[PDB]
């Protein structure tokens, strides 16, 4: 169906600074592609649905923008309680997720 | 309210159209709660589809409105006397209501229309 | 491209009647408004009178008022001009012209932008 | 240099939502499931204006008219049945056997002889009764029978004088309001259409209440339109209209009769009873022909979305309820459910009749609704039909490891898509009338 | 307030059936669909595929074609799902997501995951 | 009644301004009834408050008005050629529709209502 | 739309004369679906009744409407600054509504009803 | 002074089953707006 790849497969950095993760899909998907926020031992948590909309109660630091083929997903600030696998997703697929790190 | 409503309804119609306030005041004002409510309604919206009528013509806020539109001999070819003076509104809607449409669609094909387009341009000099 | 052509400019005794015609060619004649303007001849122009666009408003030179008559038929592309109880002051060359006033959806064309040959009329 | 000037009558409108009333001729009859409460006469004249110079934006996927046909299709039928005979007294323990009569193979335990005591007139008797009900109709009290609703919902018996038979209903806008219509013939609903008109009223639209194929509904007039909110969605039902229809011959060939039980004061049970000779399987023809080619269009027009070599494959339903599982439908007045396993079974590579068995229904819930069924009264004699399949809906098989096929399954249930089906090409616009512009003139 | 509960966590053995389930509450059951993604040990998210609550209609990946089911009961407002000929790949983490109004939206962002279930496959 | 409904929609605003009594002629006209009923009271009260807005400024009974309100540049600095001769009256209110409120507030502020109480004092003299 | 309704209701006559337009756009806009309807339709048709009576004299389409029917003194006899400066609209109300109905029959009696048949008479010269 | 039918507003937010609003009353009104009668007053009567 539609192919994902998600980069980068793993990322380590401090906190304060931004993260940008990005999504790539396989054709031309409009803007229907979500991003996900996984802990461990947790069910993932929508933060970004239709890749510009923030879920209600998420803080305004996760951001996501794309369109077409190309989607990102921007953590402004890392702050301590975010360390966990982010995921997206265009229907039935997932992308193979990233994991920030400290 | 009511009272003299069509008194003159056989009067002329020179002596009719004195009285022409008193039958325009009185055309306006559960299961059978929808009934009334739908009487009201239709008689709300009738009242108005007579005043577009006026009002797409020169005629707006007037119970006697002039135009411009010629009295054709072809509607009705009787001299003012026997109209105004020996006839009443009745007879004369029963003898005139095979033209009405004509005269209505003459009343507002080009002597309104044309009027306030001319008037558009009148406000330009 | 536009062409105004009149026609019927001739002798008439005074006290007589003209009908003056000019036929419009090269443009939208329904479009535009038009005018008679006449110049006697060691005199300069005089405009006569003015018709709108769509030949519902008339205007005439006081001199002229009651006795001249602009009119046009745009699905000819003729406008008219019945002169009535002619004077001696009438002695002029005849203009048709293209202008004179627009419409309200329309820039304002307060001049004679195209004109016409001419016709002589003498009394 | 310009003025302000206010312009009345200005054609311009907005994209609103409205209620629209409904138009219907309305002929015959001296007992209609709709128009007997809620629409109105047709019109002699109907007037279509076509917009020139007019592009105009439709979405058939957020149209308020099918929310409003589907609200009041159900209304409707809540209120045809609201004055008929209610069925409690028949929930009771009802001592079945199988049929003595006989029963072709494929037939056998489908129907069952049940003996029951119920009410009289008198409410101090009662009499001993015995009826033929469906197995569909009827749960066994333990590992003695009982109706299958009798645990949750009651039953009213549908009167037998209204019919279920469609008539076309048109959706009329009121004063300030207009209908465009789509008059492009390529459109798959969404997006601008060039080619727009007016219209007084939509069409006559039958309110066929229908699973997996649309019958008796429009027929697209150069190609099949293959139609979805989400092409690469396999959770969004794909609309398939048809060019040419499938004409589908339908029958129960059970010559049947009609005892009427007096349960009430003046409530009446019209119960089955007895069958007169064989008793044969009720099922639907379709032209094995006539099927290929429009599978065959049906994938030709799949693979422009899907890709030009990609293998498009039609298996029958995952699962679901029988009324999603099978072409459940209605005509003669008996609710047939059919096995369409036989319509899409093939597997089309990038290079004589079809018979779908059929399972009646007395016991009908027709939209899911908690503690209200209804009970369908046998139709006396033997019911046949004839329709035309004008179109499909159809979802693609998602998570797809291989990567070169296409499996497209039969689907429905929510009617709001059978009569997306009908209301693409509309859209109900408000007209706004006041308009003001730039003009030399100036008032005095 | 939106809550979706799931079963417990089970054990099953190679060649046995496991029957999860999933109670959703606070909105209307059949509006929205109820989709199965099943997580195995530290690795990503799998869609197992979706049930429409309205009536039954059920769509599965083509890997487990022929030995998933998924099933639903109105009444109490829970979406089941069965497994059958399990392995010991099965092992894994079985969530049931609820997108948000499938009516005007798609049917695959979900807002409300609900708790895991972990099936755990061993001889 | 219905023909040339909106035929003109796509033709300019200045042809379009010939065909304003079609579309000012078609804005009059169990719990079915009631939404019946409620359609067409929601009909007769906004041709009612339009007629209103009309009539607070000058411009009652008339489906074509001016006004003494200048044009602000801020709004279109279009030339009436191209407004009235290559533009339609959808394409100028998607243009204009920001600027509507503005337009109307300055219809009903200054010019009406002043004009209005100057008429009241020129009526002395 | 709301904002400063009846706002000049405790200011002079004079003063509250400047704000008719914000009392003037506030009269426009199951069992209880019933009573909403109930009431927007006496809502529409009493907003009818008032615009009949103010086209039956002169008044149509205008907030402010000079007549020809001259001041009684047995109505009141109070100087123009009593009443524009020193009282409000609710005061002359309750003062003058005994004689109402003497002035709405004044109103329509002779100047609305002569002036409109003069002046058929006078568009005959 | 007069009488007539007051129709309900209520903002209604919750739920996914109200005594009250549910057939009969209708959304609230986000600007709730109040304009104060100066130099007026009023005879009020809260046992008619
Ligand atoms: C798609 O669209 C198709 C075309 O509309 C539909 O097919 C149509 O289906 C309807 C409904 O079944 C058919 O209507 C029936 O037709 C018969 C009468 O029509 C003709 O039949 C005879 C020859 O076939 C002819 O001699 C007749 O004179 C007549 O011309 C009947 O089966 C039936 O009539 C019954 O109609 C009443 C309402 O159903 C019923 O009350 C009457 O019987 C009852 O009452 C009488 C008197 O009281 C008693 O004597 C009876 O015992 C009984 O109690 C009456 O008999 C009905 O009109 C229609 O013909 C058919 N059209 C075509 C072209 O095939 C499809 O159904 C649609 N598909 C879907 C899925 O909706
Ligand atoms: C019913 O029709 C009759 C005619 O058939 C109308 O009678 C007319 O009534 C008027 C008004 O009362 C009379 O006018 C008066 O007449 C005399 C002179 O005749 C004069 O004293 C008065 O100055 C006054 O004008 C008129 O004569 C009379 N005409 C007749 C009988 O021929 C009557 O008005 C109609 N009634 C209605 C419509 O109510
Ligand atoms: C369902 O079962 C009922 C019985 O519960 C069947 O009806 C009954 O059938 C018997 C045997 O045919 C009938 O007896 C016969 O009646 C006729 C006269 O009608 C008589 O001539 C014979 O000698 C014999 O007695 C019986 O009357 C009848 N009814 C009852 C109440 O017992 C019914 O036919 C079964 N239906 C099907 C579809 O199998
Ligand atoms: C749907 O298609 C099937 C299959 O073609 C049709 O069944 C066929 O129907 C005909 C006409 O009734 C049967 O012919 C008759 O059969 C019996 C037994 O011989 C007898 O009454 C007559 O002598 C005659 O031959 C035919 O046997 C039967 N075939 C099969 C295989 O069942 C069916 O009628 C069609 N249904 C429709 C259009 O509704
Ligand atoms: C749709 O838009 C087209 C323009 O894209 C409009 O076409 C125009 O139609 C008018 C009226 O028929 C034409 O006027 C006629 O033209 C010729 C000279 O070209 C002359 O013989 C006639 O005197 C007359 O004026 C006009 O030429 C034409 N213009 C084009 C094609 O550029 C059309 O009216 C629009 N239709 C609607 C809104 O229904
Ligand atoms: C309520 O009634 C009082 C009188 O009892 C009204 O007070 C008046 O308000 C006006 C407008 O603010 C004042 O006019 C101003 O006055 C001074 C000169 O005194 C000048 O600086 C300004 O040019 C302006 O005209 C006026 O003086 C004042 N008069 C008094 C207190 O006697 C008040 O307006 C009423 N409020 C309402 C109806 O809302
Ligand atoms: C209908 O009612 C009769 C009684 O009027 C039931 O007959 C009884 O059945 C029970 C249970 O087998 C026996 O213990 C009684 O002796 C029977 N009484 C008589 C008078 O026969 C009968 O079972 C009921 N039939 C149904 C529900 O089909
Ligand atoms: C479905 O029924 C229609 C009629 O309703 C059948 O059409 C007839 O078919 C026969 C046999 O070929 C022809 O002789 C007739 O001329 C056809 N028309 C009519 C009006 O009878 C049709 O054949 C049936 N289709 C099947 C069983 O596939
Ligand atoms: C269905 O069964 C009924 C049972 O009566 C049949 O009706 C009889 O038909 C014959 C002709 O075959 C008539 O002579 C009788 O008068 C009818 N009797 C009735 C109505 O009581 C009916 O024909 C059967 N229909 C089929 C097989 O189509
Ligand atoms: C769809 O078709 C399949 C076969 O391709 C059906 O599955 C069979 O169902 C029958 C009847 O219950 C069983 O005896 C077979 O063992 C099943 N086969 C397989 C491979 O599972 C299925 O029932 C059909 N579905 C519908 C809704 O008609
Ligand atoms: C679905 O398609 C299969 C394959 O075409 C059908 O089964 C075959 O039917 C032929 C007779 O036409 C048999 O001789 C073969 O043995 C069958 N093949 C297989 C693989 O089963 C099957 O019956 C179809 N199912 C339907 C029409 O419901
Ligand atoms: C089945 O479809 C055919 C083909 O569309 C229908 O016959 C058409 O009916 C329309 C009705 O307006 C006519 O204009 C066409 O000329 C007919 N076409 C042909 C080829 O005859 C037929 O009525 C449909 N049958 C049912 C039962 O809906
Ligand atoms: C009067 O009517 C006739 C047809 O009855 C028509 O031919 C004629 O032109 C009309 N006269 C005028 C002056 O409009
Ligand atoms: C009007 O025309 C109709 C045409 O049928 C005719 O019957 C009728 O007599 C006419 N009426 C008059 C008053 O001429
Ligand atoms: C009655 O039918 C059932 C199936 O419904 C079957 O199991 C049983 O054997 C049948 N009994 C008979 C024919 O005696
Ligand atoms: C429908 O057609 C429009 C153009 O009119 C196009 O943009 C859109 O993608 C089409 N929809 C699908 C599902 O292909
Ligand atoms: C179905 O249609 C295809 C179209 O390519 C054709 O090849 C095939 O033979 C058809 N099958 C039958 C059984 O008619
Ligand atoms: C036009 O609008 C601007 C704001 O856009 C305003 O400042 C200016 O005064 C206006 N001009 C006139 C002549 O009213
Ligand atoms: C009107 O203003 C809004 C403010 O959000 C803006 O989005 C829109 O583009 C403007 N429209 C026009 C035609 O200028
Ligand atoms: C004023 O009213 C009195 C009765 O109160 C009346 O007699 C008198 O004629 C009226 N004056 C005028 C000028 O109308
Ligand atoms: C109006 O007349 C009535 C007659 O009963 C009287 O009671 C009342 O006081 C009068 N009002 C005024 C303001 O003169």
């Amino acid at each position: 169906n539609i192919q994902m790849t998600q980069s980068p497969s793993s990322l380590s950095a401090s906190v304060g600074d931004r993260v940008t993760i990005t999504c790539q899909a396989s054709q031309d998907i409009s803007n229907y592609l979500n991003w996900y926020q996984q802990k461990p031992g947790k069910a993932p948590k929508l933060l970004i649905y239709d890749a510009s909309n923030l879920e209600t109660g998420v803080p305004s630091r996760f951001s996501g923008s794309g369109s077409g083929t190309h989607f990102t997903f921007t953590i402004s600030r890392l702050q301590p309680e975010d360390i966990a696998t982010y995921y997206c997703q265009v229907y039935e697929t997932f992308g193979q997720g990233t994991k920030v790190e400290i | 309210v009511f009272l003299g409503f069509l008194g003159a309804a056989g009067s002329t119609m020179g002596a009719a159209s004195m009285t022409l306030t008193v039958q325009a005041r009185n055309l306006l004002s559960t299961v059978w709660g929808i009934k009334q409510l739908q009487a009201r309604v239709l008689a709300v919206e009738r009242y108005l589809r007579d005043q577009q009528l006026l009002g797409i013509w020169g005629c707006s806020g007037k119970l006697i409105c002039c135009t411009n539109v010629p009295w054709n001999s072809s509607w009705s070819n009787r001299n003012l006397s026997e109209i105004w003076d020996n006839m009443t509104w009745l007879q004369w809607d029963k003898e005139i209501s095979n033209y009405t449409q004509i005269i209505y669609g003459l009343l507002e094909e080009s002597q309104n229309q044309q009027e306030k387009n001319e008037q558009d341009l009148l406000a330009l000099d | 491209e536009v062409q105004l052509v009149e026609t019927g400019g001739g002798l008439v005794q005074p006290g007589g009647s003209l009908k003056l015609s000019c036929r419009a060619s090269g443009y939208t004649f329904s479009s535009f408004a038009m005018s008679w303007v006449r110049q006697a001849p060691g005199k300069g122009l005089e405009w006569v009178s003015l018709i709108n666009d769509r030949g519902g408003l008339t205007f005439y030179v006081d001199s002229v008022k009651g006795r001249f008559t602009i009119s046009r038929d745009n699905s000819k592309n003729t406008l008219s001009l019945q002169m009535h109880s002619l004077r001696d002051g009438d002695t002029a060359v005849y203009y048709c012209a293209t202008g004179g006033m627009s419409s309200a959806l329309q820039s304002s064309k307060y001049y004679f932008d195209f004109w016409g040959q001419g016709a002589l009329v003498t009394v | 240099n310009l003025w302000v000037t206010v312009y009345y009558g200005v054609p311009v409108w907005k994209d609103a939502e409205t209620t629209l009333f409904c138009a219907s001729d309305a002929k015959a009859y001296e007992h209609n499931v709709w128009a007997t409460h809620a629409c109105v006469p047709t019109d002699p004249n109907p007037q279509e204006i076509h917009l020139e110079n007019v592009t105009e934006e439709f979405n058939m996927w957020k149209n308020n008219m099918v929310e409003q046909m589907h609200t009041d299709i159900i209304s409707l039928w809540d209120q045809s049945l609201k004055p008929c005979v209610k069925l409690t007294p028949l929930c009771v323990t009802l001592q079945c056997t199988n049929v003595t009569n006989n029963i072709t193979d494929d037939m056998r335990g489908e129907l069952k002889n049940c003996s029951f005591n119920m009410t009289t007139e008198l409410r101090d008797k009662r009499q001993k009764v015995h009826a033929l009900f469906y197995k569909l109709d009827i749960v066994p009290i333990n590992e003695s029978y009982r109706l299958i609703n009798c645990n949750t919902a009651a039953i009213t018996q549908a009167c037998p004088k209204v019919s279920f038979e469609p008539i076309p209903i048109h959706y009329c806008a009121p004063a300030g309001f207009a209908i465009l219509k789509c008059k492009d013939k390529k459109f798959n609903g969404t997006g601008p259409c060039p080619s727009v008109s007016t219209v007084q009223c939509t069409h006559g639209i039958k309110p066929v209440v229908s699973t997996q194929l649309l019958l008796n509904g429009s027929l697209a007039e150069e190609e099949v339109m293959i139609r979805s909110k989400d092409i690469r969605n396999n959770a969004k039902n794909i609309l398939v209209q048809f060019n040419t229809p499938v004409q589908i011959n339908c029958t129960r060939p059970n010559n049947n009769t009609r005892k009427s039980i007096r349960i009430g004061p003046g409530q009446w049970f019209y119960a089955t009873g007895d069958i007169i000779g064989d008793i044969r399987q009720a099922h639907c023809n379709v032209s094995k022909a006539t099927w290929n080619e429009t599978l065959g269009k049906v994938v030709k027009q799949l693979r422009k979305h899907f890709g030009n070599n990609t293998i498009i494959r039609f298996a029958n339903s995952s699962g679901g309820d029988l009324e999603v599982t099978t072409h459940s439908f209605n005509c003669g007045g008996e609710f047939f459910y059919c096995d369409t396993s036989g319509l899409f079974n093939s597997t089309w590579i990038s290079n004589d009749s079809i018979t779908l068995p059929c399972r009646i229904k007395q016991i009908i819930n027709m939209w899911q609704r908690i503690g209200q069924a209804m009970y369908a009264p046998p139709i006396q004699g033997v019911i046949r039909c004839v329709s035309n399949i004008t179109g499909l809906i159809l979802t693609r098989d998602g998570g797809s490891t291989d990567s070169t096929t296409e499996t497209f399954r039969p689907s429905g249930g929510d009617m709001r898509d059978n009569w997306r089906s009908e209301l693409y090409k509309y859209k109900v616009v408000k007209i706004e009338p006041l308009g003001v512009a730039p003009t030399r003139c100036k008032r005095r | 307030q939106v809550q979706v509960v799931q079963s417990g966590a089970e054990v099953k053995k190679p060649g046995a059936s496991v029957k999860v389930s999933c109670k959703a509450s606070g909105y209307t059951f059949t509006d929205h669909y109820i989709h199965w993604v099943r997580q195995a040990p530290g690795q990503g998210l799998e869609w197992m595929g979706w049930i429409n609550p309205y009536r039954g209609g059920t769509n599965y990946a083509q890997k487990f074609q022929g030995r998933v089911t998924m099933t639903r009961d109105t009444s109490i407002n829970t979406a089941y799902m069965e497994l059958s000929r399990l392995r010991f790949d099965d092992t894994a983490v079985y969530y049931c997501a609820r997108p948000k109004d499938c009516s005007g939206g798609s049917c695959y962002d979900f807002d409300y995951w609900g708790q895991g279930t972990l099936v755990t496959v061993s001889s």
